[PDB]
Formats: C-alpha cells, structure tokens, sequence
C-alpha cells in the first residue's frame, strides 16, 4: 500500500532468488519479487543480501527486477466459500483463473483473491447476543454454503477479546463486508464473516481430549488390521502407481467424516481431471437432500509440471485448512497425494541453500516438520463458547523409492505414525483387490479402536487376534510346505491354509468396481468375521471327532460357497438373511454329524 | 531298507531343489540388494565428503583474497 | 553482444560486464576459429553472468571470443510446416530440406495444463495388441509409458505399435503421431527411420532426432522442441497427437552427468534431485483440454539399466508417469513373440475404456479374471517347478497350461500382425473355456454364461 | 544488548561488531512481535558473535528485534518445589500453576564428579519383571540403554518399569521429553496418573508441537535437576530420556547448520563427547545415601540396531534393552531379546547376599538354552520340521517354552526374584540335568526340588 519497502535481484538461479538491499524483510514472509510481482519466501540472510525461496516459476526473470516485501508471513483466508473450490497454490481459485487467463495453461505473476469478493451468503447471527463479551474462536455469526453443511462458521478474529459494541442485524452479505464491530482495550476494530489465518500457524483449539470415537473406514482390513480412528495419524506409504491416489480417492469417498481435505502434490493432472469430472456424479444418499461429494469436499491443486517449493505450500495450506475445519467443531481429514514429492522438493531447496544434505538428499528438518504435521493434527474442544469437540485426520500418501521403506520419508512418517498402512505392489500387479501385508502394516490406536468397537458390543480384538493368529500360521504353513511340500503337514495345517485362502478370497478381496464389494458395512464385515470363526471353530472341532480334512471338506461345499456369497449380499435391509445363513452352518456340522 | 532308502532319496532330492532355486536366489536377491544399499550409502558418505571438502576450499580460496 | 569472458572451467562458461541475463535465455556464441555455437544462460549473480556450453568448451579462446545475447527465453520456431519434414536435435533439418518458415515462436519448455482446465482420459483405441486391449487398456489422450530391456525387440515393439496404431484405431480422420530421439544408436536409428517409412505414416507426422554423438545438451533439449510441437498440434493445430519418445535412458545419464559437472547435490543413484520434476515437467503435460478438439497421448520408451526392474529410472519413471507397459527379458529369450509382463504392466485408468456404451461390459471382469488366472499360474508354475508336477492339485496344473497357452497364443501375434479388439476379446473368451468353471472367482455368471460355447 | 545483526543463516544468526561476548550464554531476544524467546550463543569470532535460537528464528524482524546478553552462561533456577509440579520446554509451568520459588541457582549443564569421589553401586532393585529382574539385572546407580523401533510401544514398557520400580526411602524418577509426541505425552499422562507416584515425580514437558530445538537443553536441565537431587536431597533419582534419537537429529542438525565436518548419519563430531554428557547423568558420589541413575530411551532409525545413536549408546553405556519387532508383532508382551540384551552391573548385583546363589548360574544357562534354541530355530528353518534329533528338539522346546512364559511376564504383573527363579527352576526340568553345561556343581545340586 504505497510502502514501498524494497530489495533488489541479486543472484537468480533456478528457483533460488537471493536478493540485496533489503534489511526489513523478515525469513519466510510474503514478498512480491520480479517484474510479474510473483509470490515468494525469503529463507536465508547473509550479510545485507537475503536469500529468497520463490514458490514459482523463476522463468523469464533477469536482474535488475524489484521485489517488495510485503512484511507480513504467510497466510490464507479462512471462513464460507473455500468449500466446493479448487484452489491453486497461491490458494487462488483455478476456474476463475482459466476463466480470466481465457487459457488452459498456467500463467506466472497472476494476482487473484482466494475466494469471491462477489460472492453473496445469507448469514444468520449464530445465538449469539447484542453487548455480550466475546474472544478469539467465537462464532459471531452462521452462513449455510450448502444444503447438506450449514451454517458455516464465522470465526473471530485471532488476537481480539472484549466486548460486542456494533453488531449488524443478520441476512444476506459478503466475506469481505464486516458483519459486526467490537470494542476492546484495542480501541475499534471491524469483523467480518472472513477471518484470515496464518498458514505457518495452525488454528489453536482449547485443549487436547482423548479419542474415544473411532472414524469408520468402509473398508474390512482397515476397519480390522490397522484400525484410524479420528483425530488419527494413518500413513499410507506406496510405490509408484500402486494405487495411492486410487486409496485415497476411495478415503475421501467412504469417509464417515464431515469435510474432506484433498491436496494433490507432484501427482497427475489426470487424477485431479478425473476426480473434478466424476466429482458431480456422486452425491450423498444420508441427510441433507441434494448434495454432491464435490460440495462436501475442498480441493488443493499441486501440479507435478507445477514448482516444487508450490507442493509444500499446498500441503501447509491444507493442513491450516483442515486446522480450520477442526476449528469448526466437526470431524475432517487431510489426503496428502506423494508427500515424497514435498520431502524432494525441500530436498532440491536445501541442495539449492548450499547446505549439506543427511539422508536420500533431503535435510535434517524434514522430521522435525513431519512430526510437526504429524501432531499437528487430532482430536479436541475447540474454541468459543459452543464448546464443541473437533476431529482432524491425518492422511498422508508416501511414494518411497522401488517400494522400500529403508527410504527417509517411510522412516520419518512411521516414528510420528501411531498407525500405519502399507501398500503392496504383489497383488496390485495380479490385479487383485486392495494389498496390504498382514505381517507388515500395524496400528498402536487398535485397542482403543477395539474399546470403541465395543460400544456396538461386537467383538473386534478376539475376530482380529484369532484372524491375525491364523493369518501367521499359515504363513508359517505356507513356508513349511514351500519347504517340504504339501503332503507332510496334517490335517489342522491344511484346515488352517484352506481358511487362509478362504479369508483371503472371501474377505480380503473386495471388487472395489463392483456394486456391493466396494464398501463394506460395519455390521456385515463383523458378521462375516463371526461366521468364518464360527466355521472355523466347527471345523476345527469336527477334524478333532476323527474325520478327515477331505471328508470333511467335501460336505462343506454348500456353506462354502454361502460364506463366499456374502460378498454380494444387499441394501441395509435384509441383513438378518445373512446371520440366518450362520445356522445353515449349526445345521453342516449336524449334517456332519450324520 | 530299499524303500525308506527311496523316501530319503524323495527327500534329499527335495532338499536339493530347495538349495537351487530357493535359497540361492533368495540369498543372492539380498546380497545383491545389500551391496547396492551400502555402495549408495558410501557414495552419499562420500558425496558429503566431497561437498565439506569444497566448501573447505572454497572458504580458503574466499579468504586467500 | 558481448565479447567479453572470464574463466573457463570444464563444460561451462562465465562471463561479465552484463546486466539483466534471463533464465535459459537464448545466447549466441561466436568462438575463435568462427564456430557458432548455441547456448542457454544457467544463472545471474550481480554484474556477473554463468551460462552452459552446447557445443563444449573445447577448443575456445577467452580473449577472442565474442557473445551475443538476445535476452529472450528458449525460443523454438514452431510451425504447420514440420508435419512430413524431419528435424534434428539441434532444430536444424535432418531432411536437407531448405530454410523452414516458423509459423510461430514459443518456449520449448511447455506450460502445465491447469487443473480446471485438465479434462480426464476418455473414449478408447486400438493399439493392434490383445495385451494393449484386455489385459491393461490404452486411453486415448492418456499417459502409459514401456520399460524394456538392452537387446530386447524394444525398437521392434514400438514399430509394430506405430505401425497398427492408426490402422487399428479406425476400427473404434487418421491418427498423426511424432517420433523422437534423444542420444540413441545410429542402428537404432535406421531400423527407426525403416520402421516409419514403412509404416508411411513420415509423411504425417514430425521427426526430431539426436544422435549420440551430438551433444547432450541437444538432446536433452529435442524432448522440449518435441513437446512443444506436440502441444501445438494439439492445441494451435486441433489435431490428435501421439507422442513417441525414445532412448530415456541415455538423456538420463546425461543429465545426471550435467548435474555432477556443475558440483550440484546428487539425489538417489548419484542422479539429480530434481531428476523428479524434471521427467513430470514432460510427464504431466499430457492430457485432454476442456473446450479444445484432439488431445496428447504419451507413449514414452525406456529401457531399465542391467535388466533391473528395481532401477531408479524405471522407479522415477513410474513416479511421475501413471502406469507403463513392463517388457521382461525372461520370455524375451523364449523365442516368442514381443514379451510383455502382464503382472508388472498396467494402466492407469482401465475402467474409462471399459463398461457399456463404449466397447462391452464383458472387458474388465475377463480382464480381472484372465489376470487371477495368469497370476495363480505363475505360483503354480513356481510350486511346480519347486515341489514337483506330482505335488500340485488339478487347478495348480490347468492355470499352469492356461498360462501357458496365454503366452504362446494371445501373448503371442507378430509385429506386422495387428489384432482387432474382436478378435482379442474372442481369443479371451475362447482362453477362458481353457480353464474350469469354478477357476475364475472374478467372473460373473451371466458373462460367464455368455462367454462360454 | 545489541540490535544490530549481520546475517542469518537457517535457524542460526549471526552479528557483527559485537563486543564482550559471552560463548555459551543465556540470551533473552525480543522481536518486531513483541515475543519474547532465549537463545544461546554457539561461537564468538573477533568483533562478530554467532548465537543459535532455541525456539527457532522464524517470525522475526532484523531491525525491530534486540538480543540482550546477560554475559553469563546458562544458569537454571533449582528448587525442592517443583516436585508434583510441571514445566515446558523454556522452564515455563505446564501445570497451570504459579512461578515456585528458587532454592539455588546454578549451570543446567551440571558438573563432572571426581573420579576418586565415584562409587560403585552394588545395589540391588526389583524391577518386578521376571524377565528384567532376572536377565539383566536392575541396579541402582547404574546405566541400561533402552532402543526401540518405529510403532513400537516402549513407552508402555518404559511406563509398566517405572510404575513397577518404586527400602524405607522411595526413589524419585525425573524425565526428559525431547520432541516427544503429543499421543506420546498423554498416554505418559495417563500412565502416571494410574500409578498414582506423579506426585513424587516431576518433568519438563516439550512435545512435538513446541520447538525441538529447546528440547536439548530440557534433557539438560533435568539433568541437573537429578545432579541437584543427588547431591543435596540425597534421595535416589532416575532419569529418562524419551525420544533421544530426535535429540541426536537435532544436534546433527546444528551441527549441519554450522556447516563443520559431519559424522556418520550427519551426526557431530564431538558428539562422542556430547552423547557421554548425556551419559554423565548417572553415577552416586563418596559419602552420599541418594543415588541418580539415567535411564535413555531412543528409537533405532529403520530398526536397525547398527545405526550411530544405537551403537555410540551401546558402546558408551554399560548394557542395552533391545526389542525385537517380531516378538512383539506376535502379540506376546513385552519383546526383549535376550541376545542383544545384556548387563554389565549383574555381576556384583548376583550371588547370595544380594538375590541368591543360584542367580548367575541360572542366568547364563538362560542365555545359553536360549542361544542354542536360536541356533536350533535357524536348523529348523534349514532342515526338516524334526528339530534336529533330540538336544535341538529339547532346546526349541525350551526357547518356546521359556517365550510364552518367561519372556512374557504381562504388563500389569510384578513378580519377585523368587518367583522368577521357581518359574526358571519349572522350565528348566523339561531339559535333563547333565544337559547343562553353564552350570556347576553346587548349582545343579541347589534346587532338585
């Protein structure tokens, strides 16, 4: 505004700016370098010669070009209208600036608003009295975006407390117009129903609670190996095209959460094209008539032709963004698409720097801002009056190099991870179901998970502990008979291999394309746990009556194939027909019998 | 005699094509993997190295001026 | 134009008493003995100017040297033109054709496709392969690479494939492609430049090429002039593109050779750290645009290190390209036909070419199911050849002979063979009466009812 | 004071015409936000100074900030009231309490003891588990390195350990949370909030949200907050240091940042005396009944054991508690490889007058059942499933045996000596008695019972 606080381009290589003659700006502010007056983060400072980190593309600049400081840190807007909008990495929105740039391509020293000025809300004043005392977190005031999420909240301000002085009566306005004034030992100062928010500072909340909810995940080996609950941290490490994005588009599908976050980083233009296009198509079938999965998603845009330093800015974005609807008092998660990508692009940064790198090329930090990320995020009371409890999910998408976690970036997310979940490339090349290694991927939140699970009063621990018993025995089964063969075991070993293949046909493997397998409810996979046990248990006692495992299997056929078509099943209704089938097997063991 | 003779000489044929392409593969699959895993490590060791050594030189070629 | 300069140190130059150098700018340099070699400036720092020698610095004096900068970015003369003449690594014709009219001038480097404007793969084609239909289908607009193998029939793979694309594909205007090479064999070149005269599609499309014994410099950089043609074709021209790049390897090698001579920090395998978005700079500019008619599918070839699947090209390979086509050298040395790994091959998208109102419904469940097959007759075959053929059960034996005959008859056509999707899809069908009713858990009944004789 | 600086560098600043500084000193820096932060200046050269900031150099104006230099060191305010009580990672109080008073005021880098002035400990601790107690015996006054892997829950055996430690006096237990997790802290919370011994016990809180870099000097000043109670309490005082392997980041990390010449896995190179700092915390002294022992816990990178921090902490400290991966992925408790595992304070500790005479001997043919039953698993594992003849079969049995029982004791289970040693005396008859060649005469003669 007219400051004019000033440096000058000194040396310019790659995406490295640094640039002399500036003593005001501070280390990782806001400032508009080069001609284009492109968005940039001062890192380093020798002498009167500041390094600067540009989030851009450094393309068609040269020397001689100004960069103001700005003086302030980096930020983003937060309040109604984020929602249902992608986002750049200058948190610009992407259709409004195709729209203005009337061009497919990615211009470079474009300024646009997050969201729209224009943009008109009916906003209602959220219980909240005329003179009454207010602080920071309070809502002032409820807007509903959408027919399913309402009244979205207008935060106050952070760094104000007092008293409400001028506070205008409720309808239809803008995120930049003020919809209430308050009078503090700060004299006067204007609220809006658009609170921005530091990036480098996640919003604050009251105080750290203990989870007791458990997040339902709609698949079955996440809902039963390694269990998230919310406010959870659950990695999802990879390799490449293994079916990441794929796991995570169906994550912020299924989600029983409220909001979704997704910020794509260094991925395909083609995932975030078809996610955009098939985003319309689905839409909710529970309450709040009318409602897409795009409206009730918000989606930050991080392009793998895009820079580097831009993914890591999208990350941060989307972690304040999940921060702030934490903030909001309801349940949300962050998918993070290759933070790898993030981990190599501080990686060039500090290679750039001149500074000495430790492990895969990347710095001694990048722990420090993965643990950093890692509790960041979780469950806890909010601030403002309402006292409600938040829940932010961590989801974090890792692509380590041919598949090894020996990798810096698996190794720096499992220490901050109290849950963790692997990906195979063996089953995902057989073009078999979802892969993940039972004797690999484990979660320290089980317990509470199984504590949580037992408010329905299923079992989770005994089906999961006896599953996972004899998922290891017949791994060691299966070792054994690689070793000798398959005619040297007996008939507990090949009861035992037989239910291994039956848990991993009949269970593991879901058709995530078809119309049924592709989610599975909590009541059908714990009735489908309990009739494989209840098989199990009853072949397990018939092979101890004296009867062969061949004998034994011969009969068993039609139960066989009724356990194997409960993967179909149906609708809500009619899940009865399904416990029901667990007597036609009392009846096979009676039938056994005889 | 003679069958149990057979039987071992089942299993000791079996042994025999556990020792070929089973351990062998599985033990030269690793020693090669862990030779390119530290031969990677002590190329980044000696990068490192490489990078103090210049930085070494080029802070004595700054101050030679 | 400056002819002043001031060291001289390995493939590199420095200069001074300038101001104002832009980023990859387009320079001039006129050497000594009156060579004029071409050159990008690298970086600027104060009244001091760094750039990177094409041509190398060998044979240069400092003193009697002049430059000539123009201050402008990399620029590419980009025209109608090109379609039928073929180009060089350096932009100069290959063709011995006269001076070629620029219709328009644009940055070689490419711009990234917005996101809201980015519109997802769609529709189909057909490749002429059953492997390239069934098994891991190809999108037209999308972007698969082909990780191959030294002495592989990879040239010969990629021929037959440029050779049945737009012959098969009009079974679904032809199909306009473009060839490219960056630092390959002189062999490799003809049996390329053999290949497109018989396929006779030259004559349609544009060729760059840069031979291994150019610089590294224009071969790195015939990849940006390629896809910056691709781009305007695709864009300017409003015509379909495909994009055929070849010898990935050796422009590899040679940028982690640019980046170790410059003294810059190594990544994984001693390569660049920005070796990444450095493939996803050319990797993600595929894509179909909203609004705009045509669209540029990659088909990139490469060729992994040793046979080594677990090499960090084929990893940063995948890493930013979405899918590929695996090419192993143990059927390679079977004697039949072109080896394409069904396990480690796979697309991105399989399910938009898939389903009804496009092709069949009967496609990705024979797919799913014909890969179950082939995968349960690998382990098969290893218990098989582990325990021996009397230690396996009846279904271990038929997905055994079931795999088999997979690879000797679908897995098997020719080169100058091109299979119509119908006649793969017929063959599948006919390759899955091979196995049991109760083999395939991945079919449905009514396919499985309609399927079988 | 000075607010003039010269040029920053990472999370490091330095400044230029300074005069009278003090290397290794407390400074308290105000910025352009008016947030106030301490600092500690790492070199001094010439008229320039180089300080380095604890709670990071992010968010701060070169011309609106002023650095102002005590000119002495670190000097940390020790007090007797801090007990029940605790503080953050800047000595600020975590527990929503008031400023306590200071008894003294002295170095948190503490004071090396006189090596006539040492004493070695013969003393004897129950640690409550039949697989502690007995393996590697407990001593207090001496040193046990705790490594972990990523997932694993050794804060649960670490918590189940300093709830089963605490013949008239209790023993005071202090710890040091470097980078620690937030999850990390509450479950440690709600573990000694179970215990109910949090009120004997006090601990300065840095968690993963707040700055890591304040985090070295915490584990310092719990450090002397044990030295303080050793040497004037006289009361018995156990350190803990969580998560010591983001302390060994951290420091590699400013010593990356000094650009000097980096170790193994970026580590310093005077960290071989830095990591013995950290090991300097344990010990007693001539002439006083408390003892303070330092008890680290840090996560092996990769889990693997061969890495840096794990080997300098080996070989540093006296004995290592390792946890092996697959034993805890069977879902047995606690995953102690007694392989790995050993301790150099069982000698003086076994024997009669302090546990019993049958002590060392039944220890070492545990060890050496246990290592032939090892040997016996890698032979089954190559060989057939018939365990090798008959000793092979009798050892695996054995190490199954002793598995599922001995090395599985259960977390909310604290069992005596005696107990320990009738349950090794019940698991020893599966093998016969010449089978034993690990003991003598008296020892084979000593239980028949």
């Amino acid at each position: 505004h007219a400051e004019s606080e000033y440096g000058a381009i000194y040396s310019v290589s790659g995406p490295v700016v640094i640039a002399e003659n500036m003593i005001g700006c501070a280390m990782y502010e806001l400032v508009k370098v080069g001609h284009d007056n492109l968005v940039g983060e001062v890192i380093r400072i020798d002498g009167d010669k500041a390094t600067i980190q540009v989030y851009e593309e450094t393309a068609g600049l040269t020397v001689g070009d100004p960069v103001l400081r700005t003086g302030k840190p980096l930020s983003v807007e937060l309040g109604p209208g984020l929602m249902e909008t992608i986002y750049d990495g200058i948190q610009r929105p992407l259709k409004a600036i195709k729209e203005e740039s009337q061009s497919i391509y990615i211009p470079r020293g474009i300024d646009t608003p997050a969201l729209d000025r224009t943009i008109k809300w009916q906003f209602t004043p959220g219980k909240f009295q005329v003179g009454d005392h207010i602080s920071g977190g309070d809502i002032y005031g409820s807007v509903f975006e959408n027919s399913l999420i309402s009244s979205h909240k207008i935060l106050l301000p952070p760094r104000s407390r007092g008293t409400i002085t001028w506070i205008a009566p409720a309808g239809e306005y803008t995120l930049d117009e003020k919809i209430l004034e308050v009078e503090f030992d700060g004299k006067k100062s204007d609220f809006t129903l658009y609170h921005t928010w530091p990036v480098r500072v996640p919003r604050p909340v009251t105080e750290k609670l203990s989870a007791d909810y458990p997040l339902l995940t709609g698949q079955r080996v996440l809902d039963a190996l390694f269990p998230c609950v919310q406010g959870g941290t659950t990695c999802i490490p990879g390799a490449f095209g293994c079916g990441k994005t794929v796991i995570s588009q169906s994550l912020s599908k299924y989600s029983n959460s409220d909001a979704i976050i997704y910020v794509g980083c260094g991925e395909r233009g083609n995932e975030m094209a078809e996610v955009l296009m098939e985003f319309p198509e689905l839409y909710t079938e529970m309450s709040g008539t009318k409602e897409p999965i795009m409206k009730r998603t918000t989606l930050v845009a991080n392009t793998s032709n895009m820079p580097v330093a831009a993914r890591e800015a999208s990350i941060y974005t989307g972690i304040t963004l999940a921060e702030y609807f934490r903030d909001q008092g309801k349940n949300v998660s962050m998918i993070a698409d290759s933070s790898s990508r993030w981990a190599e692009a501080l990686r060039e940064i500090s290679g750039r720097l001149g500074e000495m790198p430790a492990d895969q090329g990347f710095p001694a930090y990048l722990g420090a801002k993965l643990a950093s990320f890692y509790e960041r995020a979780g469950k806890a009371v909010a601030l403002g009056s309402p006292d409600r409890t938040g829940s932010v999910s961590i989801v974090a998408a890792v692509s380590p190099a041919g598949g090894d976690f020996s990798d810096p970036v698996t190794t720096a997310t499992l220490g901050i991870t109290q849950v963790f979940w692997g990906l195979d490339k063996k089953l995902a090349q057989r073009k078999h179901f979802p892969s993940i290694n039972t004797s690999v991927s484990y979660s320290k939140y089980t317990n509470v998970l199984n504590k949580f699970y037992d408010s329905n009063y299923p079992e989770f621990p005994v089906l999961r502990d006896r599953m996972k018993e004899i998922l290891s025995n017949a791994e060691e089964l299966e070792q054994v008979v690689q070793l000798v063969g398959k005619s040297a075991l007996s008939d507990s070993d090949k009861i035992t291999l037989d239910v291994a293949t039956l848990i991993k046909e009949d269970f593991l493997q879901q058709n995530g394309y078809s119309t049924y397998d592709a989610f599975c409810p909590i009541w059908k996979t714990f009735d489908m746990m309990r009739a494989f046990i209840s098989y199990h248990d009853e072949a397990q006692k018939a092979v101890a009556n004296g009867a062969n495992w061949s004998k034994l299997a011969d009969s068993t056929g039609d139960v066989k194939h009724a356990v194997s078509s409960s993967k179909f099943f149906e609708p809500s209704r009619g899940e009865k027909e399904v416990h029901g089938e667990f007597e036609k097997l009392l009846s096979t063991m009676q039938e056994r019998f005889a | 005699a003679f069958i149990i003779l057979d039987e071992v000489i089942k299993v000791t044929n079996r042994r025999v094509n556990a020792i070929e392409h089973v351990i062998i593969p599985r033990t030269e699959n690793t020693i090669a993997y862990i030779n390119s895993e530290l031969d990677e490590l002590d190329r980044e060791e000696f990068y490192r190295l490489k990078k103090v050594q210049e930085k070494k030189q080029n802070e004595t070629a700054k101050l030679d001026a | 134009n400056y002819n002043t300069v001031s060291g001289v140190n390995g493939p590199l130059v420095i200069l001074e008493k300038v101001k104002f150098p832009r980023y990859n700018e387009i320079v001039n340099l006129t050497l000594p003995d009156g060579t004029v070699r071409q050159g990008q400036v690298l970086e600027i720092r104060g009244d001091r100017a760094i750039v990177q020698v094409f041509e190398g610095t060998s044979g240069i004096d400092v003193k009697k040297t002049t430059v000539e900068f123009t201050g402008e970015s990399l620029r590419i003369p980009v025209s109608e033109d090109m379609l039928g003449r073929i180009f060089d690594g350096s932009g100069r014709p290959i063709d011995n054709g006269p001076k070629v009219f620029a219709e328009d001038y644009l940055d070689i480097n490419g711009s990234p496709i917005n996101p809201y404007a980015r519109i997802y793969p769609e529709e189909m084609i057909s490749t002429g392969v059953s492997a390239i239909d069934t098994m891991n289908s190809i999108a037209r607009g999308q972007k698969i690479p082909i990780f191959s193998a030294s002495g592989l029939p990879h040239n010969e793979i990629a021929a037959q494939i440029c050779r049945q694309a737009g012959l098969v594909r009009p079974t679904k205007e032809n199909f306009s492609i473009v060839f490219a090479a960056m630092g390959v064999n002189l062999e490799t070149a003809r049996f390329f430049k053999q290949d497109f005269e018989e396929n006779g599609s030259l004559e349609r499309t544009s060729l760059f090429l840069n031979l291994a014994n150019d610089p590294t410099i224009e071969r790195i950089i015939t990849p940006r002039l390629a896809l910056t043609t691709a781009e305007y074709l695709a864009y300017q021209t409003e015509r379909h593109v495909l994009t055929i790049l070849t010898d990935m390897s050796s422009y590899a090698d040679a940028l982690r050779e640019v980046s170790a001579a410059r003294e810059e920090v190594p990544g994984r395998r001693g390569y660049p750290g920005y070796m990444y978005t450095d493939l996803s700079t050319i990797y993600e500019r595929a894509g179909r645009v909203e609004g705009r008619n045509g669209s540029i599918t990659q088909i990139p070839i490469l060729t992994m290190p040793n046979d080594d699947i677990t090499h960090p090209i084929p990893d940063l390979t995948g890493y930013i390209t979405e899918g590929q086509i695996f090419v192993d050298r143990q059927l390679h040395n079977k004697g039949i036909y072109p080896p394409i790994n069904v396990l480690p091959s796979l697309s991105r998208l399989m399910k938009s070419a898939i389903g009804e109102g496009m092709t069949r419904k009967d496609h990705g469940d024979v797919s799913n199911q014909l890969y179950a097959k082939y995968a349960i007759g690998k382990d098969a075959a290893a218990m098989k050849a582990v325990v021996g053929e009397e230690a396996l059960s009846i279904e271990d034996k038929l997905s055994l002979e079931f795999l088999e005959k997979f690879e000797k008859t679908f897995i098997t056509q020719g080169a100058y063979e091109d299979r119509t999707v119908f006649e793969s899809l017929d063959q599948a069908w006919s390759l899955l009466r091979i196995y049991p009713k109760e083999m395939l858990n991945r079919i449905s009944p009514k396919i499985l009812d309609e399927f079988y004789d």
